[PDB]
């Protein structure tokens, strides 16, 4: 029907990519010691 | 007789009906769909005419 | 070589000849085919 | 008779010195005139572990 | 199983009758062509 | 087999089934005669 | 308005503005295919093993019973049933239905009725848009082929066990047992159908190459060549005289179609006629008219038989004749 | 174990076929 | 003669030029009707010419003689041949009479009037004239209404027909009491076509086959008069297409279904196609194997009831899934068989074990040993075994030629249906030539 | 039906109805055993017909009390023995016996338990000879091998035919020996004139062994039976 | 534009999409429970309830069906020490297929 006027855009700049990928790998270093027991 | 069945595959009963409720199911559904078609025939053109088909 | 097998093949020549012979005789004489 | 490269499974045969079938493990055990228990083939080892 | 056989006959003869009474309803004039 | 007054005509009757195949081949002959007008 | 309940309904079925057109074939196609689809998925996953041959050795066909995608199948109806109509209600218990080869005959009857009518609505929409109607003819070439492997072949053999299973490895057994009994590779109808698809693939690789190789320059080189065509345009997107001119140099000038309407007819007519013979092939092989047989055919003087390749193909067939249905045959002929 | 891995990949293919029909890129003319 | 630029139709769709030409089209059907009779006469004389009357008829590669022999010409008890002169007459009768049809097919196609509309008013027809079509329909319904009665009269007055269910071997019997009960006759039509029921192939006695044609003889003489005096009703005007090609495709849908039935009836029915003349059926030759190889235990004396097979099922006799005493092996799929050499061995509970050990006639095994050998499975170059069978014999069954030919002949007519019934529906609408390029109906629709 | 109610039917009037799976029931007869005639009488048309198949199942549950569980039949109508015949000697006080030797004295049958899994056997009372009073004809019979000796596995193995390949249990044991069953009869009603007697039985036999690859199971059978005398 | 953690607040304005999302979350929560049930009844061991019981086997959604009165499988077994006379339509397999449809 009508186009929705609530269309918003999402963005993730490079300095936030680096906090994301460093978050994931570090606690993957943490918890993977426990998953294999 | 360890179990109960139709026992009606090689019998050759007409239309596969063996219980007479099936004949009323065969006919009563048919008459109802006919009844809706016969009423709605008023919209489908009135070809009460000499020659009025999809002719060529 | 039989007399039966020969006359059979003579019989086939005559019919196969009779096909286009109707076409030839109207392609020359009449011209309405 | 050794296994050729192509057959994954080859029926066992016992050729003689000259290359003629003498004993075998058959498929049909019902009719049998060449099976090894009607022949009596024995195995001898030379060295290794069963010397 | 008789309860199931009376149900298939209601289903089939419903859709078979939409077919037969569907093509009778002036299908050859349900075309985009003009005359 | 054929009757004995008819037996000298066995070589002609062994051609007769093939005749209707020659009618469809004639219709291509005739259309070549009119040169596919 | 003044329209009836029925006319409201018929101006919805034949409405050409639905996302998927229904039509009057689709009112009995759609409830048959959704029947046959939803029962095919369940028997491919959870069917208990089926006695296929009547000798009470059930054959597994489910993913839950230790099969993978390739070895999964929907096992055909048992040999003891034969051609008796065996619906779900003639069985006493539901598990007696499953063990005897139940969902094979439920699928095939709804499948074949569904694809006869999918051919129907390919006509029906083409009448609703003013198209010429012969796409429904071209879909009859697989429909002729699928009617033979499911229905025409179990009639001539007398049982739905000899039909083709609904499985990838199930198909491959059906190809082997068939040629062992009927020698399909030495039948000229299978020779036409083989030429129907080797010719059919050649006529698609060759036609599709030349249309790509004659595209008009309209884009850049970083952008794809598919961006030159815009949808619904009127002018032609490739040079046609250049492709006939190319292919005329390639073999000779008489060996090419310049008329593009005569071209696209030839692409339709070549495989469709070719599949019709290989559909009629195993239709005639269903009634036990096998193929060629040149066994012990090349003989010299003094009465000695020379091998040919046809005697080698004999040995393949004779090695598979004595192995299919391994615990069935009590008698030295395979009449069934 | 693999009997549920197979059925993921079967209904996964049927997922795209649902999305490729109804959520297709609509072909706009001209 | 006709060119292309006056009609549009090319040389290969050339017979479509004479749609609107009534008189030329009339010679086209008559000339074709000559060729059907001409094939009937020529192939009959050809098969009589190569006929050895001491060997069985189905062994010699014959399909038209058992059609004549089923009617009961020159045949005696058991299936043997008395004299082959009536087989010579019909081949002579059709062959001379084809030339009479041949002359009229040449005449109207060349010199007779190309449109017999304004000159011969009873014969002239326009394809949209509905009353005239129902006349030309209704005249011919009498012609094959009466043609059904010839089989009826020949079975009740003129010697009868070969009844393969005669006691003590098959024999010609005059049908005296034809079964004309409507509940018995119409029970075949609304019977299921699957196994054990067998839609119309399972008519098992000659009393019904002759009894049926009294109905179909009466009906399209009654129905033939109905279409003469009436026009189609306005629902039939709302349902059909009224052109020339539309009438053809209606017929092609019919005789596509006719081919598939004769495909199946010559494969299964050993009553209208008796096994003494057309050879055994597939189910008959398979059941002949287990019967003859049960005689082969009776001369050795082992217990056929106690003969357990390898799977624990019964080597010789086992139980049907509806609980009946039947044969065993892979021939368990053919337990729906009935035959006159086998039905005198069956009691209530299937075939009787006490009867088979004692009450075997000698002539029954003499027939069930030919049927072991002459099973219909063969090759294409007429070898005649399984595919793993060497070039020894020369036999493929007439049941296998009739079932294969009339499947394929009765298949393309369904492709003939889908051609013309689409084209006649299109050309009546207007767009058989293509899209108009000025107002195509797609451009007037909403998207998606 | 009675005997001549069955015998009046033709083959077309019975095919596909399951009537032929039945043994003839009797209406006219003596309920209280009046006759007590002695001597030799031809045990003819001795056919039985079962009612319920329950198996001695070693329980899923850990408790060591076995039971008999109700089953679902997987074969359609192949379970009735028929046309077994012999002699039925009768004495004076009530000592009588029966000996049968021929006819369809065995019939294969698979059947299903809950939990999904299946179990097969061949239903036989062949070579059975019981003595005693007219309430108990308790005795013993043999059970033949279920498969034959020439039976093949899915991998081409077996005793009479087959190649091979810890797994020596699966090919070197292909047994073709016959075990032993236990059968109990009971005469219920006697006809004095027409010579046809009925009754109730109860039979018990082992199931199947996969040619010696699993321990077999034992099955209770109930039902009715029938026997003529002339 | 949004951050990554405010992406679901496009729904907060209009009512109509908020049903569509709350239906999608409802379809997952049920579809978990249908998947969790079928997964677990395919790895259940009804053999020894006195000593290898239901709880020790390590099991999550099947006691929540048993507590409201589902004690029979389509396989034919029960919990308490018997087998199924008839399971009926509402059994372990049927409730598992009830949530998925
Ligand atoms: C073991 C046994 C099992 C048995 C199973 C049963 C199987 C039965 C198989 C039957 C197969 C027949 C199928 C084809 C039928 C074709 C009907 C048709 O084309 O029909 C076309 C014609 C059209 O009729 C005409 O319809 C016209 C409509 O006019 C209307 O419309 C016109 C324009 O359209 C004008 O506008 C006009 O003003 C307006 O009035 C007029 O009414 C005409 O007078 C009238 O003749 O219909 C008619 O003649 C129809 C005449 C026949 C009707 C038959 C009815 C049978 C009913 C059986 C009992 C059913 C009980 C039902 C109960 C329901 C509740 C539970
Ligand atoms: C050009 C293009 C490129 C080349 C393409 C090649 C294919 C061209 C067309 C093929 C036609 C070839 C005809 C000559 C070969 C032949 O067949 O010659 C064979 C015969 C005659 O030859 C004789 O054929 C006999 C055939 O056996 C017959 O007689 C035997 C006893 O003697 C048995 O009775 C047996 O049942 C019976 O079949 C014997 O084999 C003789 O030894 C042999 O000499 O001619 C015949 O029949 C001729 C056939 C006439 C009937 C044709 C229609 C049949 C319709 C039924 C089948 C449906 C369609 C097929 C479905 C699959
Ligand atoms: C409604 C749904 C119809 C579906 C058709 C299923 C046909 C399957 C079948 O079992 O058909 C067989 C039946 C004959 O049935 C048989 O009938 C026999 C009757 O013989 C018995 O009785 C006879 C009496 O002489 C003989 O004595 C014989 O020995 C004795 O056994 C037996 O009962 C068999 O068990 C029984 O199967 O033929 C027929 O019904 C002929 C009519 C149907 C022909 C269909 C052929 C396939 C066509 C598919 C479409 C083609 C492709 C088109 C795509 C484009
Ligand atoms: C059995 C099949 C059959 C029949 C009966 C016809 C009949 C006809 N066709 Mg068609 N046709 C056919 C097959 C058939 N056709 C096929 C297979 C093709 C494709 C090649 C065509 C293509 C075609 C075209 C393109 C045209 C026709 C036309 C015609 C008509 C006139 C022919 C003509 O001008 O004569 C003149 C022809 C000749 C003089 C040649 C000689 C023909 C004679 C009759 C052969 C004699 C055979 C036999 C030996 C006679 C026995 C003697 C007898 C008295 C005992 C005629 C009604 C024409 C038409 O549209 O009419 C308006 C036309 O233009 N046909
Ligand atoms: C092959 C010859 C032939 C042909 C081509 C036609 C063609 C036609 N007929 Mg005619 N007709 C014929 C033979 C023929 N008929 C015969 C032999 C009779 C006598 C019975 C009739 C009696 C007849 C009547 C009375 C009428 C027609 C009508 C029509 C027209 C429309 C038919 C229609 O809509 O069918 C479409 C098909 C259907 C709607 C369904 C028909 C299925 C029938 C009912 C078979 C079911 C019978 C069943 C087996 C019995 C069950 C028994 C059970 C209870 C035990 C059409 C022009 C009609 C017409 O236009 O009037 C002039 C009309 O009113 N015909
Ligand atoms: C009923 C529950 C519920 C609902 C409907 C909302 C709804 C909302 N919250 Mg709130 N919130 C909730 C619970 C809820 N919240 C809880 C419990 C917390 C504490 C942890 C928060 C903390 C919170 C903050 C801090 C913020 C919101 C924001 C928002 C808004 C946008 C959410 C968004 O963009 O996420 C986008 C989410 C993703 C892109 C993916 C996140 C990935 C998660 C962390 C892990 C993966 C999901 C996991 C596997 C699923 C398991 C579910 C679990 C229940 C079992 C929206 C109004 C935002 C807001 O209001 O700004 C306007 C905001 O800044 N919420
Ligand atoms: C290509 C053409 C091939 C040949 C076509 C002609 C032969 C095929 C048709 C055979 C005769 C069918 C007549 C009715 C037979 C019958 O009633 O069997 C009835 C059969 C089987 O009925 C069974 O009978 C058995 C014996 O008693 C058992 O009792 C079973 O319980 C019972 O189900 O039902 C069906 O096969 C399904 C019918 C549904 C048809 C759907 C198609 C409709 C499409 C639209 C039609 C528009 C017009
Ligand atoms: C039988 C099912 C079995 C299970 C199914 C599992 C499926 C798994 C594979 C899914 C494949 C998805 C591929 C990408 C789809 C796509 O690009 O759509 C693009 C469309 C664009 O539509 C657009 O929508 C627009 C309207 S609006 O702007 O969105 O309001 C409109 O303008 C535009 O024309 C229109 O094109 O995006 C949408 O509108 C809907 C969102 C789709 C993204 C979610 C898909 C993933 C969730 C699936 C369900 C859960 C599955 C769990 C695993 C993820
Ligand atoms: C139209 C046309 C056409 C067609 C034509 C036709 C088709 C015709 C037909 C015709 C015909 C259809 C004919 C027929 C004929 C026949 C005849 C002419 C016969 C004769 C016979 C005889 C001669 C016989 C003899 C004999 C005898 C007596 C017996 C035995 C011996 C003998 C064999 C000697 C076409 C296509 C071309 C096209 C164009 C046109
Ligand atoms: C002799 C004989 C017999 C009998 C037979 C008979 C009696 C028959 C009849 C038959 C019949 C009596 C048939 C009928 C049929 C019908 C039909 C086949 C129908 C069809 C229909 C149609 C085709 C329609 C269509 C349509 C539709 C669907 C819708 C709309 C459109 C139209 C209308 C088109 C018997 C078996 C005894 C024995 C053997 C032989
Ligand atoms: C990370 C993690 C987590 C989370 C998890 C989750 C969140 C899960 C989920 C899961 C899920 C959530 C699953 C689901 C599934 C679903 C399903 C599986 C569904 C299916 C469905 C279907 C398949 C449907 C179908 C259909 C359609 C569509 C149409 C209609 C009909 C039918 C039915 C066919 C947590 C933290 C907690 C912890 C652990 C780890
Ligand atoms: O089913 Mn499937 O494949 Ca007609 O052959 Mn006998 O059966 Mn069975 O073997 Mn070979
Ligand atoms: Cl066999």
């Amino acid at each position: 029907a009508r186009p929705n006027p609530n269309k918003q855009v999402v963005e993730l700049n490079r300095t936030s990519l680096y906090w994301g990928l460093l978050l994931i790998f570090v606690l993957a270093v943490l918890f993977s010691s426990y998953i294999f027991n | 007789l360890v179990d109960e069945r139709m026992n009606g595959d090689g019998t050759g009963r007409p239309f596969g009906v063996n219980d007479p409720v099936l004949g009323w199911v065969l006919l009563g559904v048919f008459g109802t769909m006919w009844a809706i078609w016969f009423i709605g025939q008023k919209d489908l053109g009135d070809f009460e005419d000499a020659d009025d088909g999809l002719k060529l | 070589m039989n007399i039966e097998l020969a006359l059979t093949l003579v019989s086939l020549v005559l019919v196969v000849s009779a096909g286009p012979l109707v076409v030839v005789l109207l392609s020359a004489r009449g011209g309405n085919l | 008779r050794r296994m050729p490269t192509f057959f994954e499974t080859f029926p066992v045969l016992l050729l003689d010195k000259d290359g003629i079938v003498r004993a075998d493990v058959p498929f049909r055990k019902a009719e049998s005139k060449y099976s090894i228990e009607q022949v009596g083939v024995s195995v001898t080892f030379y060295g290794g572990e069963l010397d | 199983m008789l309860t199931l056989k009376i149900f298939v006959y209601t289903v089939v003869t419903f859709f078979v009758c939409l077919f037969i009474f569907g093509f009778l309803s002036n299908d050859p004039a349900r075309n985009p062509g003009k005359n | 087999k054929l009757p004995e007054a008819y037996a000298p005509f066995a070589p002609i009757v062994d051609v007769l089934p093939v005749i209707p195949v020659f009618f469809i081949l004639l219709a291509f002959v005739w259309q070549a005669a009119v040169s596919f007008r | 308005e003044n329209s009836s309940l029925w006319a409201r309904f018929c101006e919805w079925i034949t409405s050409t503005e639905n996302r998927l057109y229904i039509g009057w074939f689709g009112v009995i196609m759609i409830p048959c295919l959704l029947t046959a689809t939803s029962v095919f998925i369940i028997a491919f996953i959870a069917a208990p093993p089926v006695d296929i041959d009547g000798i009470r050795e059930p054959v597994s066909g489910s993913l839950l019973y230790g099969n993978n995608i390739i070895t999964g199948a929907v096992i055909p109806t048992s040999n003891a049933i034969g051609l008796h109509f065996y619906p779900i209600w003639e069985a006493a218990s539901l598990d007696e239905w499953l063990y005897n080869g139940g969902p094979y005959q439920l699928i095939v009857c709804h499948f074949l009725l569904g694809v006869y009518c999918y051919m129907g609505r390919e006509w029906e929409l083409s009448f609703r848009l003013g198209m010429r109607p012969w796409i429904a003819v071209a879909y009859s070439a697989p429909v002729a082929a699928a009617s033979a492997v499911f229905l025409v072949y179990p009639i001539g053999q007398g049982s739905f066990s000899d039909g083709m299973p609904l499985g990838i490895s199930g198909t491959f057994n059906f190809m082997i047992v068939f040629q062992a009994e009927h020698n399909i590779l030495m039948h000229p109808f299978h020779m036409l159908g083989v030429a129907g698809v080797f010719g059919g693939s050649l006529f698609s690789a060759m036609h599709g190459s030349l249309v790509t190789s004659s595209l008009i320059r309209e884009t850049t080189e970083n952008e794809s060549a598919n961006e030159g065509y815009r949808f619904g345009q009127e002018e032609e997107t490739y040079n046609i005289v250049a492709a006939h001119g190319y292919f005329g140099r390639l073999i000779f000038q008489y060996a090419s179609f310049n008329n593009s309407r005569s071209l696209h007819f030839f692409l339709a007519a070549w495989p469709v006629i070719g599949i019709w013979f290989t559909a009629l092939g195993l239709s005639t092989m269903a009634f036990n008219l096998n193929g060629f047989n040149f066994n012990q055919s090349v003989v010299d003087s003094q009465g000695r038989v020379l091998n040919t390749w046809a005697d080698i193909i004999n040995r393949a067939n004779l090695g598979m004749e004595v192995m299919h249905e391994r615990n069935a045959h009590n008698f030295p002929l395979d009449l069934a | 174990m693999e009997a549920l891995v197979y059925t993921f990949l079967l209904v996964g293919t049927l997922g795209i076929i649902f999305f490729s029909i109804f959520f297709r890129d609509p072909p706009r003319m001209i | 003669g006709r060119d292309q630029e006056t009609t549009g139709f090319a040389w290969w769709s050339g017979n479509a030029r004479l749609i609107n030409l009534s008189g030329k089209l009339l010679g086209a059907h008559v000339a074709h009707a000559g060729l059907i009779v001409f094939w009937a006469g020529a192939m009959n004389l050809f098969e009589v010419s190569h006929f050895v009357p001491e060997k069985p008829m189905y062994e010699q590669g014959l399909i038209l003689l058992p059609h004549i022999a089923t009617l009961g010409y020159g045949v005696g008890p058991g299936g043997e041949i008395i004299d082959t002169f009536p087989y010579f007459v019909s081949g002579v009768l059709h062959l001379i009479s084809s030339a009479v049809l041949g002359f009229g097919g040449v005449y109207h196609s060349l010199i007779g009037p190309e449109t017999l509309e304004e000159s011969y008013p009873f014969f002239g027809y326009v394809w949209k004239d509905k009353n005239k079509m129902t006349n030309i329909l209704g005249y011919h319904l009498i012609m094959l209404g009466l043609g059904a009665w010839l089989l009826v009269w020949k079975a009740m007055y003129f010697g009868g027909v070969y009844d393969t269910w005669a006691p003590g071997g098959g024999d010609v019997r005059v049908i005296t009491n034809p079964t004309t009960n409507a509940a018995v006759i119409f029970g075949y039509l609304v019977k299921s076509p699957f196994g054990g029921d067998g839609w119309i192939c399972s008519v098992d006695n000659m009393e019904d086959i002759i009894g049926g044609h009294i109905w179909i003889g009466t009906l399209e003489i009654l129905g033939g008069i109905w279409h003469i005096y009436t026009t189609p009703w306005p629902w039939a005007r709302r349902a059909f297409v009224w052109s020339g090609e539309a009438y053809l495709s209606y017929s092609l849908g019919a005789i596509g279904v006719m081919g598939f039935i004769a495909c199946c009836m010559s494969w299964f029915n050993n009553t209208a196609y008796p096994s003494e003349f057309y050879g055994p059926t597939g189910p008959e030759a398979s059941q002949s194997q287990a019967f003859t190889f049960l005689v082969r235990d009776q001369r050795l004396g082992a217990n056929v009831a106690s003969a357990q097979g390898p799977t624990g099922l019964g080597k010789y006799l086992m139980r049907s899934p509806t609980g009946e005493i039947i044969f065993g092996g892979e021939t368990m799929r053919f337990w729906d068989f009935r035959g006159p050499w086998l039905e005198p061995l069956r009691g209530p509970n299937g075939l009787d074990l006490n009867k088979l050990k004692n009450d075997i006639q000698p002539w029954q095994e003499r027939r069930a040993a030919e049927y072991m050998t002459h099973a219909p499975l063969g090759s294409l170059n007429s070898v005649g075994g399984v595919a793993t069978e060497i070039n020894a014999v020369n036999f493929v069954s007439p049941r296998s030629w009739l079932a294969c030919s009339h499947f394929c002949l009765g298949f393309f007519f369904f492709i003939g249906h889908l051609w013309h019934a689409g084209r006649a529906r299109a050309a009546a609408a207007g767009f058989e030539k293509g899209i108009d390029r000025f107002d195509e109906p797609v451009l007037s629709m909403r998207p998606l | 039906l009675t005997f001549d109610e069955i015998q009046g039917l033709t083959y077309l009037q019975v095919k596909g109805s399951g009537i032929a799976n039945t043994c003839p029931v009797l209406e006219s007869g003596t309920t209280n055993l009046k006759e007590l005639k002695a001597g030799s009488y031809k045990l003819e048309n001795f056919c039985i017909e079962p009612t319920s198949f329950t198996v001695k199942e070693e329980s899923q549950f850990k408790g060591g009390e076995t039971e008999f569980v109700k089953t679902k039949l997987m074969t359609r109508l192949t379970y009735t023995l028929d046309a077994m015949s012999g002699s039925f000697k009768v004495g004076s006080d009530g000592s009588a016996e029966l000996k049968e030797d021929d006819g369809i004295d065995y019939a294969a049958t698979t059947v299903q338990l809950p939990g999904g899994e299946r179990v097969a056997f061949l239903f036989t009372i062949k070579q059975f000879d019981g003595k005693g009073t007219l309430d108990g004809i308790k005795g013993d019979f043999l059970v033949p091998s279920y498969r034959g000796s020439s039976f093949l596995d899915p991998k081409g193995r077996g005793g009479s035919t087959g190649y091979d390949n810890e797994e020596l249990l699966k090919e070197n044991v292909k047994i073709t020996k016959a075990l032993k069953g236990s059968a109990v009869f009971s005469v219920a009603k006697v006809d004095p004139v027409t010579g046809e007697i009925a009754g109730v039985f109860e039979s018990i036999q082992p199931s199947d062994t996969d040619l010696g690859a699993k321990p077999p199971k034992d099955i209770k059978v109930t039902g009715l039976w029938y026997a003529q005398l002339k | 534009g949004l951050p990554w953690y405010r992406v679901h607040t496009v729904v907060i304005n209009d009512p109509g999409r908020l049903i569509s999302v709350h239906l999608m979350h409802t379809a997952l929560v049920s579809g978990w429970a249908g998947s969790m049930a079928l997964f677990e009844i395919s790895v259940f061991d009804p053999s020894d309830p006195v000593l290898n019981p239901m709880w020790r086997q390590g099991m999550f959604v099947l006691p929540f069906m048993t507590r409201l009165g589902i004690t029979q499988s389509w396989g034919g077994w029960t919990i308490s020490g018997e087998t199924a006379t008839n399971p009926g339509i509402w059994s372990y397999e049927g409730v598992a297929a009830a949530h998925i449809i």
